[PDB]
């Protein structure tokens, strides 16, 4: 089999760093490092990992012996050469067979290479290795496999790595691990013994999408190219003045459920920080907006509902839900956009003797429409009276919502003030205190004008916008021009990059060179991107000049121009082909030959008339 | 495939979830499943449709060119087609289109009719050709000159009205005899 | 007779996720429901360029006009290429591209003029915009023209033998006389009213190409086609603007709007409507490939017919006993003179 | 042989939502998933 | 038992099917076996 | 653009109740209502 596999992998031909020893570096652990060793017979014992190594964060030490490995999860304070001094409040110790292996054949020359990859994807630390006999005399290029050995949950937080020597009276080849995509070559008798990458040449790609390890002769279409964004622009409203949400929270007489009041917040700056300051918070319940993420999005209009309630009605108080207050006093509605806010409040709404300020309704004709005020004191009629009046089968609309110092949770007088947004296509005022960036135009840049998220390249135009107008589309509904906020000017919106890369390449049982065509896209744009280092994809071919063609398919890379003509062997588009030819070997662009050029001699008076003739034999299938 | 589902196994799913929160999961295992065996169903339609319009023609390549001569130009094979022999391939069929092909061609001269005595010859079938001095009527598809005679071509015209007309000397069998 | 449509090569991650890598992660969930659709897209594409092979590359060798013209007394100069002209294009082949108008050229590179549309971007910087590009024919609309030259140059020049084996001389009087004389009329008839048949050819031809001129649409079959590909990919990208039942229709708003554990209810219901719209789409153009497919394989025999020779069939080669056919090259489409 | 088959026309709108406001409402979100259906319909039958 | 329609519940691993002897390869580590499509093909029994 | 939309409009070639003026009846409000005047 061929699988294919996504996961943590040493990058082929990638840096490593070969050390010596003769104090001690602490390498950087970040997604696995890989680890490799040659030496005699033994002068590593194990390897000591956590964060700043002290006595006030658990770490980790994998310190070999003799006959075991002595594994612990602890938090060691330090040796500085017996490898520790501290086992406070340590535990998780492990013992199992020693990871070191060391074979000779009655000769020192048998320096096996000992291969170590570590890492900690949601804890569960994973250790694998390999012991091969390839001597170590350089550091081999044929494949190995690597198996595991023991594999258990840590679950701590590791950023920094270190190892740990032996006594005596070249080494240390370390590696980083990436998230890639491989595909492995299984033996029959499942062994691993080929892999490539799939992320680091075109015809790695090729193999990659097409999996398989002999790509036969064409041109393949494997992925897209896309120029991601150099800088970020945020063009926030021209407007500095803090919202009113403090005059909202510091309120004294927060009107009772059944009259919420409504305030209505325009034209201003809104920082939810002061929201988190007035607010020992009980009930942070958002439904249209993730509270976390509520300072980056700007809003055409923020409407403040408070009014105090009960603490089981706060959980009443959601979009579709049931109750007298959720009836017949306040309903939001079930598309609610906007988050709720709620704490307690004992302290204003509490006196010695009590107080029944408060008021709520529990008879009502019919259900309150989402976001209606029902200010009314009618009787509820009951049979079939025109009763007007208090007592029985008569009673009052609105009860008393009374709150003393001393009632239970369930009970005691809640502070409640709900938060109504309308986050639609519309020029918006009020929205977070992100700061305003600069502009800069022609650059491919991740624009947040006013709230509207995006990426692409940017520039003057010549729009003829009405004094209204604000964005800009077409025939599809996609934004394409936006009015600058703080300079009231007209930009377009450019795609970043889009296209797609084909791979041109003749059998691998033939050669490995490869070509690279970017499809349709002017090949200078492509050109300054690579050399910013701005292209999604990361193998960079190389270009020596005499390999760019500008086709009216794209551009190529990697082969260049002959003038001649020839039948071709790989179709690229817009009369051009590709082949693999001599010149040793490369392959190179030519124009197709549509067959041989041949004038015929029609004349007057001449005939041309066969005096012989020929049996062939065709096939059809 | 998860298709959004917790896990892609149902034998996995059913043990591990009781039926009335299972079957959220087994709902979405079957939105994804029903629609990749829909998918595949289509591409199969458009296949055989595809293999049926190629098997009427290998029908009919087979009535024709096997079972007769064709005088359709390329249909069975390039050239002047002749026969045809099927041979049995693993789901499909080949032909061996047996075809008359010319070759080594000689530039001599033409001449649209002959004006024997006032009356314009016009060959049979085939071509008024000359070595370049004596005039012969030959056939089309081969060179094969023959003498000109008056059962060769038939005569009907004036000597007037033909363009490029070549003067020559049409004979007969009948009036040596 | 149509004998192609504008090749595409969709691509499914950009399309339904703009660059969203939580969309990326999630999309992933469905399976190879993307590697199908880019193998068929694929598959169509390079299977049009083999109709175009069929339908024109008929001859290995490429034949050329005699340098003078003078075939008879017929008039060939409105089929016959014009050099004056720098696309090398006769006049009646002049007239099939100024009437056939393309949405998406595809042969642009209009990327860099996005930002200079000044005015409201257009659809071609829409499709851009979300994800569709449209490939460019490998046969380019000029070396088309040379191979519909060439097959023009061999039948008038060499009558049918070069659609069999080598090209064999032989004046057109005289090609015209075998052609005749394949219907049952002898070749007196043609050597006798040689002058009138020449002056009802030219004028035909004449009239033809005002028979053309003034039509509203005599092409409506290529622009039919035409149409059809950009409806279909206008429908396409106008499905991008619609909820499929969830809040927002923007990935990018949505994304920044709510956290990944909520956000990816909405998400997976943008997917199921994005995936099946593009579903939709992939099978519809599958049936109008194999359609094209069908009608350009019955414009490669009738090439093969009529061009190279004379057809006994009634009425395949035009309605009438047919003589002879000129090739020529029309956007997306060929266009026969029976 | 034959020539020609039956001719439909079929409705999505109320073939999906039978005289409901609120469901053709909520079938307006998913865009022209039925104009197509129309179209591909009348070029059937055009085409017959 | 063996060459007989079973179902099997190898370590939590739910299935149905007939089970016998093999001769694959199976190394210290490895535990399960699939195929080309990812299908559980061959399980290693945890007692034997 | 040929931009289609489902909004409130006044409906074409409708009934628009022309006034004078020389005591200003109420006229009902529903679902919006166009004005215009000429002075
Ligand atoms: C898979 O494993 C088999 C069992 O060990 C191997 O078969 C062996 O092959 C050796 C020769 O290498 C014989 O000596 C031995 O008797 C046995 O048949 C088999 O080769 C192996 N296949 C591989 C590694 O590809
Ligand atoms: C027509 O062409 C034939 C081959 O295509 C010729 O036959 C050849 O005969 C020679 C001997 O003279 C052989 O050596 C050769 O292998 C082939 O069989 C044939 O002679 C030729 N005839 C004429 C009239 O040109
Ligand atoms: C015209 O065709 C004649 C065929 O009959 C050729 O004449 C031949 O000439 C030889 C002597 O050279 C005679 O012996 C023979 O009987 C025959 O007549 C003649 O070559 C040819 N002319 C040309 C120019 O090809
Ligand atoms: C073929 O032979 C005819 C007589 O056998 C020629 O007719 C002659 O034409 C000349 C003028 O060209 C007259 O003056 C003469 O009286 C006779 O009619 C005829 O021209 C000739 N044609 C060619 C092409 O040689
Ligand atoms: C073949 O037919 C051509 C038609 O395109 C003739 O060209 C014409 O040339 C005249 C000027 O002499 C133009 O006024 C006219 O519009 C047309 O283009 C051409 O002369 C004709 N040639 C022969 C030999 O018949
Ligand atoms: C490895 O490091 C060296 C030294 O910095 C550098 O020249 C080389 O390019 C690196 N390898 C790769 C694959 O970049
Ligand atoms: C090595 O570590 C093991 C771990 O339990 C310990 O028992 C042993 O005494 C140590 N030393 C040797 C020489 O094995
Ligand atoms: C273990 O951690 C607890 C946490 O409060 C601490 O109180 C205690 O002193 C620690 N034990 C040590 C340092 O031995
Ligand atoms: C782990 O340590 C790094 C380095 O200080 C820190 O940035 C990160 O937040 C830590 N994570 C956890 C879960 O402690
Ligand atoms: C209310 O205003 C007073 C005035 O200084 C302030 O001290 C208090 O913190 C405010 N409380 C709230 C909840 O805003
Ligand atoms: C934005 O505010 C600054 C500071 O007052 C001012 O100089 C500038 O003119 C303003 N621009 C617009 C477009 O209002
Ligand atoms: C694309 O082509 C060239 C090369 O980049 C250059 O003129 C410019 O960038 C573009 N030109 C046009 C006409 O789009
Ligand atoms: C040879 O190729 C060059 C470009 O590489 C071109 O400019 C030149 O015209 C070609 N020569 C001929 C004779 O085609
Ligand atoms: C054919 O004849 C015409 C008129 O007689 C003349 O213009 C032309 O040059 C001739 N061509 C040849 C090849 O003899
Ligand atoms: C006959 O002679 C002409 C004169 O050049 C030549 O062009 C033509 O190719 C010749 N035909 C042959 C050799 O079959
Ligand atoms: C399982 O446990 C039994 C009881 O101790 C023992 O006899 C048997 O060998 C064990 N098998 C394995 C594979 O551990
Ligand atoms: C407008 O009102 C008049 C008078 O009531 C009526 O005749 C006319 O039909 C109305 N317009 C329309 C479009 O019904």
């Amino acid at each position: 089999v061929l699988h294919l596999t996504q996961d943590l992998f040493l990058p082929f031909f990638s840096n490593v760093t070969w050390f010596h020893a003769i104090d001690n570096p602490v390498l950087p652990f970040n997604d696995g490092v890989y680890f490799a060793s040659t030496e005699k017979s033994n002068i590593i014992r194990g390897w000591i990992f956590g964060t700043t190594l002290d006595s006030k964060t658990q770490s980790l030490l994998i310190v070999n012996n003799a006959t075991n490995v002595f594994i612990k999860v602890c938090e060691f304070q330090f040796c500085n050469d017996g490898v520790y001094s501290s086992a406070n409040n340590c535990t998780f110790e492990y013992v199992s067979q020693p990871f070191l292996m060391d074979l000779e054949g009655k000769q020192g020359n048998f320096k096996n290479l000992r291969e170590f990859v570590f890492k900690n994807i949601d804890g569960y630390f994973k250790i694998y290795s390999k012991h091969t006999p390839i001597i170590g005399r350089d550091f081999p290029q044929g494949f190995s496999a690597l198996e595991p050995l023991v594999d258990l949950p840590i679950g701590i937080n590791i950023t920094r790595f270190q190892t740990l020597l032996a006594l005596n009276r070249a080494d240390y080849y370390v590696g980083y691990l990436q998230p890639r995509t491989f595909l492995l070559k299984y033996n029959e008798n499942g062994t691993i013994t080929d892999a490539v990458d799939c992320a680091l040449d075109p015809l790695s790609e090729t193999k990659c999408t097409l999996k398989s390890f002999t790509v036969e002769k064409g041109i393949y279409q494997t992925s897209n190219f896309r120029v991601q964004p150099t800088e970020s622009i945020v063009r926030f409203p021209n407007v500095t003045n803090l919202c009113p949400f403090h005059e909202v929270f510091n309120a004294t007489r927060f009107a009772s459920v059944y009259a919420w009041n409504r305030k209505r917040i325009s034209n201003c700056v809104a920082d939810y920080s002061v929201l988190y300051n007035f607010a020992p918070f009980f009930a942070f319940k958002c439904y249209g907006v993730s509270p976390t993420k509520l300072n980056d999005l700007c809003f055409t209009n923020v409407y403040a509902d408070s009014f105090v309630i009960k603490g089981n009605e706060v959980s009443q108080i959601a979009p579709g839900q049931t109750g007298n207050i959720a009836d017949y006093n306040y309903k939001l509605p079930d598309d609610f956009t906007g988050c709720v806010i709620a704490w307690n409040s004992n302290k204003l709404d509490s006196k010695h003797s009590g107080n029944y300020d408060y008021w709520y309704r529990l008879f009502r004709k019919s259900k309150l429409k989402p976001f209606e005020r029902d200010i009314s004191t009618e009787i509820y009629q009951a049979g079939n009276k025109p009763c007007k009046g208090k007592g029985p089968n008569c009673y009052f609309p609105l009860q008393s919502y009374g709150f003393r110092p001393t009632y239970g949770v369930g009970h005691q007088p809640y502070r409640v003030v709900v938060l109504s947004f309308e986050l639609l296509h519309a020029p918006a005022t009020v929205c977070g205190p992100k700061k305003s960036t600069n502009l800069v135009k022609n650059k491919c840049v991740n624009f947040n004008f006013n709230g509207l998220t995006g990426t692409g390249v940017l520039t003057k135009s010549n729009k003829k916008f009405l004094p209204f107008q604000q964005f800009g589309r077409d025939i599809v509904d996609t934004t394409d021009a936006v009015r600058d906020p703080q300079t009231l000017e007209i930009l377009d919106i450019t795609p970043c990059s889009f296209g797609g890369v084909s791979v041109i390449t003749p059998g691998t049982n033939t050669s490995n060179q490869v070509a690279v065509l970017y499809q349709g896209v002017n090949c200078t744009e492509v050109s300054v991107a690579i050399h910013a280092d701005q292209l999604t994809p990361t193998w960079r071919v190389y270009s020596t000049g005499s390999n760019v063609f500008q086709t009216r398919a794209g551009c190529l890379i990697g082969a260049e121009y002959v003038n001649n003509s020839y039948e071709c062997d790989i179709p690229i588009g817009a009369g051009i082909c590709a082949s693999y030819q001599t010149q040793s070997q490369s392959i190179i662009a030519y124009t197709m030959s549509l067959g041989a050029e041949n004038s015929v001699a029609y004349s007057n008076n001449s005939i041309a008339i066969p005096t012989n003739f020929t049996i062939s034999v065709t096939t059809e299938i | 495939s998860k298709f959004g589902a917790i896990s892609s196994v149902l034998n996995d799913i059913l043990s591990r979830l009781d039926p009335p929160e299972a079957e959220v999961q087994i709902d979405r295992l079957i939105t994804g499943r029903l629609q990749s065996l829909q998918t595949y169903v289509t591409q199969q339609l458009i296949r055989a449709a595809e293999i049926r319009a190629s098997a009427n023609l290998a029908a009919t390549k087979m009535s024709e060119c096997v079972l007769g001569q064709s005088k359709r130009v390329d249909f069975c094979g390039k050239g002047y087609h002749l026969m045809s022999f099927p041979q049995s391939a693993p789901h499909g069929v080949v032909f061996l289109h047996v075809t008359y092909v010319p070759a080594q061609e000689k530039n001599f001269t033409t001449a649209p009719a002959i004006c024997h005595d006032g009356k314009a010859h016009f060959p049979r079938e085939g071509v008024f050709v000359s070595n370049g001095t004596h005039w012969f009527v030959t056939q089309r598809n081969f060179y094969e000159p023959q003498i000109i005679t008056t059962d060769n071509t038939f005569v009907s015209g004036n000597c007037d009205v033909v363009i490029g007309i070549v003067n020559n000397t049409v004979y007969d069998p009948l009036q040596l005899e | 007779l149509p004998v192609s449509m504008t090749k595409t090569s969709v691509d499914c991650t950009m399309y339904i996720c703009g660059d969203s890598t939580e969309c990326s992660n999630l999309l992933l969930q469905y399976g190879s429901f993307c590697t199908q659709l880019k193998r068929a897209l694929t598959g169509i594409a390079v299977e049009q360029d083999k109709n175009t092979q069929e339908v024109f590359a008929q001859v290995k060798q490429i034949y050329k006009t005699p340098p003078i013209k003078y075939f008879g007394g017929f008039n060939f100069s409105q089929i016959l290429p014009d050099p004056s002209k720098p696309s090398k294009r006769s006049p009646i082949e002049d007239l099939l591209f100024n009437k056939v108008t393309l949405a998406d050229a595809g042969f642009i590179k209009q990327y860099g003029d996005c930002l200079g549309d000044i005015a409201a971007r257009d659809l071609i910087c829409a499709q851009k915009f979300n994800g569709l590009t449209v490939l460019p024919p490998l046969l380019t609309d000029e070396m088309i023209a040379q191979y519909t030259s060439a097959l023009l140059a061999g039948t008038i020049t060499s009558g049918w033998t070069f659609g069999a084996g080598p090209a064999l001389q032989i004046p057109f009087p005289m090609q015209m006389a075998y052609r005749f004389n394949g219907i049952g009329v002898t070749q007196n008839v043609l050597y006798e009213n040689q002058k009138l048949i020449a002056n009802q050819f030219n004028s035909a031809i004449g009239k033809i190409q005002d028979s053309l001129f003034s039509t509203p649409s005599a092409l409506g079959k290529l622009q039919d086609v035409v149409n059809h590909n950009a409806q279909a990919l206008n429908t396409l990208v106008k499905q991008l603007s619609s909820k499929f039942g969830a809040i927002s229709s923007v990935l990018n708003d949505i994304l920044s709007r709510l956290d990944p554990p909520e956000a990816e209810v909405q998400i997976d219901r943008l997917i199921t409507g994005r995936l099946q719209s593009l579903q939709t789409y992939v099978t519809q153009q599958l049936i109008r490939a194999a359609e094209i497919r069908a009608s350009a394989n019955l414009a490669a025999t009738k090439m093969s017919e009529c061009v190279l020779g004379q057809s006994k069939r009634v009425d395949f080669c035009g309605k009438g006993y047919h003589l002879m056919s000129f090739p020529q090259s029309a956007p997306h489409g060929v266009v026969f003179l029976h």
